[PDB]
RNA sequence: AGCGGGGUGGAGCAGCCUGGUAGCUCGUCGGGCUCAUAACCCGAAGAUCGUCGGUUCAAAUCCGGCCCCCGCUACCA
RNA sequence: AAACCCGCCCUCAGUUCGGAUCGCGGGCUGCAACUCGCCCGCGUGAAGCUGGAAUCCCUAGUACCCGCGCGUCAUCAUCGCGC
RNA sequence: UUAAUUGGAUUCAACGCCGGGAACCUCACCGGGGGCGACGGCAGGAUGAAGGCCAGGCUGAAGGUCUUGCCGGACGCGCCGAG
């Protein structure tokens, strides 16, 4: 009932130089790291090496909706923008190989009202 | 006034044309030519007539048996033994009845105004705010 | 109280008799036609026959007790 | 180039018809592919059995059927203009 | 329906139309952050205007701003007209 992502552990996947993690994760995300992070990625692994080290005890808020989660990112929370505000994400360990955006929906739900006038040939 | 029917077929004395059954007064006063609805509120006519005995009445107070004969009211389909019976009333009537005649008024005329308001909810919000 | 009739889509009627499909008119929703509205044309939704049981190869039909209203006269406190 | 031609399998069936929808995996462009790109392999296998009242285009290398080029364009054509 | 789902066109003569196949840009919409006043004059200004920066906070990220002090020398939106 634990988790494996390859039949390996957490641990194990904690213990991994990034080229050796690229060969388990899907081709996109195999590519996408493959051609290095971008300088706000790069920030944004920086504030989370630091908060992981013990330091920077603050809310963690970004713009990196492109972001990929990677092992050591389990555990923390982050603040994803959506559009008007930061909604908070609670790291899963399946979460692993998926980009922050897709926890963070842009659009509301529809709830359709009553079909106004217009809305067929006999209401024009 | 609210009335109930007697569960007792002695009282009825002639079905339809007119109907002839006695009645016991729950609250509030009989008079000739007011006319009864139910619940639901079918018409069942207006009263033609009352009488406690083979003499003439006039009207009856709270603990007063009699006789009513009525028009357009036929035991079975619009009356059955046994049913309360309830006498319409006017809004008008009863706007009065609370304001300008508030010193006529007692014990078991509040109370039959009271329930009369309560069960004539059902249709007008005037009723249901009394 | 006793005699007499009938229960079928939202609405109003046939269809029983002679069992073996649930049809008519109106209303509701959608589409055509016209520059556009009414009129007109087409399609769809809506009752599995008031309840229980019996009968019958098979019952909206044949049958009953059962739910209801309708009709009549009887009935003078 | 395809429609076209030759040989073998299927024989009137929701099928060896139809390929929508979804799972896993592999790639390309790009600073960036989740919202929101395109391609490939295996798997899965929806409605649909010819269409009411109505209504459109076309007179000769024309209409029908079949593919291709250019524009848009880093990537992307069930489109427009041409062959 | 939504924070916004930018706008024009409604019979022929609106609806694969605006060459409109929008991931950024296009962009005109929504949330948030910065920047801009020739030329006249008013406060001010070498005893230094206007302006720029190592590190560190605020921040989505930022000498944008603040902390900490180092720069540069003649104009001056703190104010009124005007652009
Ligand atoms: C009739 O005879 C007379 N009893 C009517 C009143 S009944 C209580
Ligand atoms: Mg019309
Ligand atoms: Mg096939
Ligand atoms: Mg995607
Ligand atoms: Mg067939
Ligand atoms: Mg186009
Ligand atoms: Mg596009
Ligand atoms: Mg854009």
């Amino acid at each position: 009932k634990e988790f494996r992502y390859r039949g390996y552990t957490l641990e194990q996947l904690m213990n991994m130089s990034l080229e050796e993690l690229a060969k388990l994760l899907p081709a996109r995300q195999r590519r996408s790291l493959k051609r290095g992070l971008t300088p706000e990625q790069k920030k944004l692994l920086r504030k989370i090496r630091l908060a992981k080290k013990g330091k920077y005890n603050k809310p963690i808020r970004t713009h990196c909706r492109d972001m990929i989660v990677l092992p050591e990112m389990v555990g923390l929370t982050i603040y994803v923008h959506n559009g008007k505000e930061f909604v908070p994400v609670e790291i899963k360990p399946e979460m692993i190989g998926h980009y922050l955006g897709e926890f963070a929906p842009t659009r509301k739900r529809v709830q359709h009202g009553a079909p106004g006038i217009g809305a067929t040939r006999s209401s024009m | 006034g609210v009335i109930r029917l007697y569960p007792d077929e002695r009282y009825v004395f002639r079905r339809s044309n007119p109907a002839i059954v006695g009645i016991e007064v729950i609250e509030g006063r009989i008079k000739p030519g007011v006319t009864l609805i139910k619940q639901n509120g079918q018409k069942v006519g207006v009263i033609r007539s009352i009488k406690s005995r083979d003499e003439f009445l006039q009207e009856a107070k709270k603990g007063q048996a009699v006789a009513i004969a009525i028009e357009g009211a036929i035991v079975g389909r619009h009356i059955h033994p046994g049913e309360t019976l309830y006498v319409d009333l006017s809004r008008d009537d009863a706007i009065t009845l609370l304001k300008h005649l508030r010193d006529t008024l007692e014990d078991t005329d509040i109370k039959a105004l009271k329930m009369i308001a309560k069960v004539k909810a059902k249709e007008d919000p005037f009723w249901r705010a009394i």
